[PDB]
């Protein structure tokens, strides 16, 4: 009943503040080290575990302070949370990419904003 | 309701009294940590009662008003009559 | 699709675990059940950030367990219809394809596959292949698919995948 | 009724103070 093409999500989750992957490999991180230490506690479920290696395989992020500037710069501009997480973590090169895979682009820039933003998220990103 | 301004007896009422009781028995029945050191007590109605004068017992009790609200009393913050 | 939202839990403590450590031991409960579990209108419980409150333990009549709501904010893994996400192929065999997105299993069967992709046992890993060889998907690699639909069974939940639309598969 | 007239509940704090945990 629901599609990021029409911007329609259920009213149980609107404050919700989506992240990227890299993000959440930060935080996995820092509860990775605050379950090191510590000790005397279970080792957790499996599906955390397969949840932090995809996560840390899809990280498009690996400096802190780039998530840090990264974040900055795609709060920065006006766009859905979801479709601005979507955006960052599938990282188009071209603006009609991201035009063509996320419908709900249609008429928010210019074709050459949407470039040249993607070409300064590209420029922050850290390739590899 | 918060600690003041509470408009209910000070006293705690014999159902009050009864259900802490046997409620608390039950718990030291399922192993619960007895707060009053017990001298060769092992009937846990006993424990409940010997911990009930020593305003012991880790219970609040939730009193509703008609109106829909509640006030938190404490069991050592209500006089027992006994 | 991962997200971070604010859920509701009821633990029922047995009065041994009364005394110290008390709201320890309500957090180590609720660590151990919540993690893990997955429900159709929130998907898989991907990790818990933090422990929003601990409601007033009522004590139930007869039974002695104290309920304690909890309010945590977790992060859930929620796939929607429609949405793109980068995957990897776990399995590959004649039924279909088997994918994976993190904690979500996925099934594409070949009927949605483009015809250019023939099955070939032949190769050293049974796998999928175009005539051209351009195309190729085995273990482990990487590709991009659509959510086509959702379905739990056994509080289990499992989707299906499609590679029906452009600019979709291989990377 | 009475003993049913009213809702118990736990106090963590004066839980603290348990002997055989």
């Amino acid at each position: 009943e629901e599609d990021a093409s029409q911007l329609i999500f259920p009213k149980e989750f609107e404050t919700a503040e989506t992240l990227l992957n890299s993000e959440v490999h930060m935080l996995l991180e820092h509860r990775k080290q605050q379950n090191e230490s510590a000790e005397d506690e279970q080792e957790l479920s499996e599906v955390f575990m397969k949840t932090l290696n995809y996560t840390a395989r899809f990280s498009r992020f690996k400096n802190r302070e780039t998530i840090a500037s990264v974040r900055s710069l795609l709060l920065q501009k006006k766009l859905h949370k979801f479709e601005l997480a979507c955006l960052a973590n599938l990282c188009p090169e071209t603006a009609e990419e991201s035009k063509a895979l996320i419908p709900s682009l249609e008429g928010r820039f210019e074709d050459e904003e949407l470039q040249q933003i993607l070409d300064d998220i590209q420029t922050k990103r850290s390739f590899q | 309701q918060a600690n003041q301004k509470r408009i209910t007896t000070p006293y705690m009422t014999k159902y009050e009294r009864a259900r802490v009781l046997g409620t608390r028995a039950l718990q030291i029945a399922m192993c619960a940590p007895v707060m009053v050191e017990l001298e060769g007590e092992t009937d846990p109605l006993l424990i409940a009662m010997k911990e009930l004068k020593a305003r012991k017992i880790p219970i609040i009790i939730r009193r509703y008003l008609p109106d829909g609200s509640y006030e938190d009393w404490g069991v050592d913050e209500l006089i027992i009559t006994d | 699709m991962f997200y971070h939202i604010s859920l509701e839990h009821e633990i029922l403590l047995h009065p041994r675990y009364f005394g110290p450590n008390l709201l320890n031991t309500v957090k180590q409960k609720l660590f151990t059940e919540v993690e893990g579990t997955c429900t159709g209108k929130y998907g898989f419980v991907i990790a818990v950030t933090t422990i929003d409150n601990i409601g007033a333990g009522v004590i139930q009549p007869g039974r002695g367990f104290v309920l304690y709501p909890v309010k945590y904010k977790a992060i859930v893994f929620r796939p929607f219809k429609g949405e793109v996400v980068d995957a990897v192929v776990t399995q590959v065999n004649k039924v279909g394809l088997f994918t994976e997105i993190g904690p979500m299993s996925c099934f594409i069967s070949r009927h949605s596959i483009p015809s250019e992709m023939e099955f070939d046992p032949n190769s050293n890993p049974p796998c999928y292949k175009t005539m051209d060889e351009d195309i190729v998907i085995q273990q482990d690699d990487e590709i991009r698919l659509k959510i086509v639909g959702t379905r739990v069974d056994k509080n289990d939940i499992f989707a299906i995948g499609s590679l029906m639309d452009d600019y979709l598969g291989l990377v | 009724a009475g003993t049913g007239c009213f809702d118990l509940l736990l106090d963590a704090e004066k839980c603290k103070y348990g002997m055989e945990i």
